[PDB]
């Protein structure tokens, strides 16, 4: 098996800058390398084949070059819509191994999250469980910390965080933090808070609600 | 007109075997190799193998010898991938290709967990120029929940909350549009054939 | 006796091509319970295309689909995905890369084999294969959805600016703009390079072998032609044609090679016989056209020997 070593694994780039992706073959694969684009949720689409030939329909910003072992894929000026994972594949001998892939990230100006905390609904509350969900929406960069507090004291246990992939329009991230309790342990406490620590503010963005308030 | 049509999402128990299909329409398969490619959740593409439909010669990556069996039918212009002795590592999207043209993929879930419909929990403010609403989609299986509101939508990908899945979805609207107007989330779960709307 | 036998084999057009040239519709094939006429000639026709009359839209343009009107489309396969036409040489070689036979085919046979891989109207039991046009300039294979080649009638077609959805007036031709096109039936042979005419023969005049000598073709029709291209054009215009009421009815459409009426089904043979050969006198600018297969060359320096199948320009 020929190993296709694809670097880098992750590539942050700003709109309009050069993307260079490299793929090294462990054995000589001649000119038989293809480059694929996989946009989120979609099948891979052929951009470049025989190392350097642009497929029909593929924009001029996409190029490849190389022969033997060293192959280069380039997006000369990235556009926001180029956000994707890119994969080399060798086709020269079987198995026809793929490179590990390169995930693009579109750099943008830093954005603070908009945070909304939600109480457990009566539908869930009268079933046995109690989920307190907290949205941290449209922020950048992706690095965000959330600390949950019950009655003032930090809870780390029973918390599930889910990040979105980069939004295709505004290039921001969003994430949901859900603190799940039982119905008995939830009615055993009052002040439920989620605190967003992001590099856009010195102090966290605290969003609270007292179960007593309603 | 050429079309690729891959069989539907599969959920099977470990130790089972599945046969996935790839129906090509408008094109004769005989001259073109049918490849199968595996992609595990959030992971890269792995070439499984390919078949020469003209001569029934199929080849594989040594990782898939014993696991995958690729066949083709030039009569019905269909390619098949049979997977045996199913395992959680077999959980993936499986793409068929008509040569360098890819199918839309077939999602295989290998799990001892049973098909379970979700319960839908509304996420309201309770007790700014804008307001965010939501829907909690807890305790379902397997993946594929479609929550639609009737652009400013966020879908937060599911986490496996011990055997079952949990996702959530948010919408932000002008605070003058709610609560004066009925905002509704429709949670679709094809696997269990359930679609329930929370007000 | 005759030193020209093997040399002259490719000019037995009835034998090596075996169908119309001008209009090639030498076979019938069933699609969804109806016989349709279709190209079946074994040789490529170099420099052939279809002129659409009173129109700026060229025949390699995809046929009209969806919201598009008839006259706004041409003859070629519409752009669906995965995209089968137009397909470039390198794309075709990549597409068929694991097929040692097909991947190594010359570009013309490759294009013909690719087109022949399309299934017509979801009829998998159908022998009907679409023809194609290879453009050597851009190295593209264009599959033709419309296998009709001539529709010319002061009743069979509408010629108007306003009438956008009425039927094409069209004819086959060797236009200068088609010089790099080759018209390819499903039947185009593997070895067309060995067995089919391509380049015009300099210093050569077609004759008949009679009693150990190469004699002039006994019956020739002579026309002015300023250059070789013009002579090839004229010979093509007179060549074997598989072309055939008061109106363009469904049956008359079938006879002209039509198969579909707006994504729905519509519900003779020369065998290579015709005025397929010309002797071009470069000095007097005369095109000497005839209809018997030539069996030798007269070596005359004023002459170029041409064929309806031959490239309009290329000489050897």
């Amino acid at each position: 098996s020929i190993v296709m070593t694809q670097t880098p694994k992750f590539l942050p780039v700003s709109a309009g800058d050069r993307v260079t992706i490299i793929c090294k073959a462990s054995q000589s694969v001649s000119n038989d390398v293809v480059w694929y684009q996989q946009k989120p949720g979609q099948s891979p689409k052929l951009l470049i084949y025989y190392a350097s030939i642009r497929y029909t329909g593929v924009p001029d910003r996409f190029t490849g070059s190389g022969y033997g072992t060293d192959f280069t894929f380039t997006i000369s000026t990235v556009q926001v819509e180029d956000l994707a994972v890119y994969f080399c594949q060798q086709g020269f001998s079987s198995p026809r191994t793929f490179g590990g892939g390169t995930k693009l990230e579109i750099n943008r100006a830093d954005a603070a999250p908009t945070v909304s905390i939600f109480p457990p609904s009566s539908e869930q509350l009268t079933s046995g469980g109690a989920s307190v969900v907290c949205f941290l929406n449209n922020f950048y960069p992706k690095d965000i910390n959330v600390k949950w507090k019950i009655d003032g004291s930090e809870r780390q246990n029973g918390v599930l965080n889910s990040w979105t992939d980069q939004d295709s329009k505004d290039s921001t991230y969003s994430m949901s933090s859900t603190l799940t309790l039982t119905k008995d342990e939830y009615e055993r406490h009052n002040s439920y808070t989620c605190e967003a620590t992001h590099k856009t503010s010195t102090s966290p963005i605290v969003k609270s609600f007292n179960r007593n308030e309603c | 007109e050429v079309q690729l049509q891959q069989s539907g999402a599969e959920l099977l128990k470990p130790g089972a075997s599945v046969k996935l299909s790839c129906i090509v329409s408008g094109f004769k398969i005989k001259d073109t190799s049918m490849h199968w490619v595996k992609q595990r959740p959030e992971q890269g593409l792995e070439w499984i193998g390919r078949i020469d439909p003209a001569n029934d010669n199929s080849e594989y990556d040594p990782k898939f010898q014993g696991k995958a069996t690729i066949t083709a039918d030039t009569s019905s212009n269909t390619a098949y991938l049979q997977l045996s002795s199913l395992t959680s590592e077999d959980t993936a999207v499986y793409y068929c290709t008509l040569s360098h043209f890819w199918g839309q993929g077939t999602t295989l879930t290998v799990s001892s967990a049973k098909t379970t419909p979700p319960s839908v929990y509304p996420l309201a403010p309770g007790c700014g120029s804008s307001v965010t609403l939501g829907c909690l989609v807890k305790g379902y299986f397997p993946e594929s929940v479609t929550v639609t509101w009737n652009s400013s939508v966020h879908t937060f990908p599911a986490l496996l909350q011990s055997g079952l899945y949990t996702m959530s979805s948010s919408v932000t609207v002008p605070s003058s549009t709610w609560p004066s107007q009925t905002v509704t989330c429709s949670v679709a779960h094809p696997a269990s054939s359930t679609t329930v709307d929370k007000k | 006796g005759n030193p020209w036998t093997e040399y002259m084999a490719k000019y037995d057009i009835e034998e090596v091509h075996g169908s119309g040239i001008r209009v090639d519709l030498g076979e019938d094939a069933e699609v969804a319970g109806t016989q349709y006429r279709l190209p079946s000639g074994k040789c490529p026709v170099f420099g052939k295309g279809i002129i659409i009359e009173n129109s700026n839209t060229t025949f390699l343009t995809p046929v009209a689909t969806g919201n598009q009107y008839l006259k706004d489309g041409g003859f070629a396969f519409p752009p669906t995905e995965p995209l089968m036409s137009p397909m470039t040489l390198d794309e075709m070689r990549h597409f068929y890369k694991d097929n040692k036979y097909v991947k190594n085919l010359d570009e013309l046979t490759l294009c013909s084999r690719h087109a022949g891989n399309m299934i017509p109207d979801n009829d998998k039991n159908s022998n009907y294969k679409y023809p194609a046009v290879y453009d050597d300039k851009d190295k593209k294979c264009h599959i033709l959805y419309i296998a009709a080649q001539e529709n010319n009638g002061p009743r069979y077609c509408n010629k108007d600016e306003s009438k956008r959805n009425s039927m094409f007036c069209f004819r086959p031709a060797k236009d200068i703009s088609f010089q790099n096109y080759t018209y390819l039936s499903k039947n185009v042979v593997d070895n067309w390079e060995k067995v089919c005419p391509r380049k015009n023969l300099q210093n050569a005049k077609f004759g008949l072998w009679v009693d150990g000598n190469c004699e002039d073709i006994p019956h020739v029709n002579e026309f002015p032609a300023i250059d070789l291209f013009e002579c090839n054009k004229l010979v093509f215009e007179l060549s074997a044609s598989d072309q055939p009421e008061q109106h363009l009815t469904d049956y008359e459409k079938i006879k002209e090679g039509f198969k579909n009426k707006n994504a729905s089904m519509i519900k003779y043979k020369s065998h290579g016989k015709g005025y397929n050969w010309g002797n071009y006198n470069t000095e007097t600018q005369k095109c000497e056209i005839f209809n018997v297969k030539p069996t030798c060359l007269i070596n005359n320096s004023s002459y170029i020997a041409t064929t309806a199948l031959s490239h309009p320009i290329e000489v050897e």
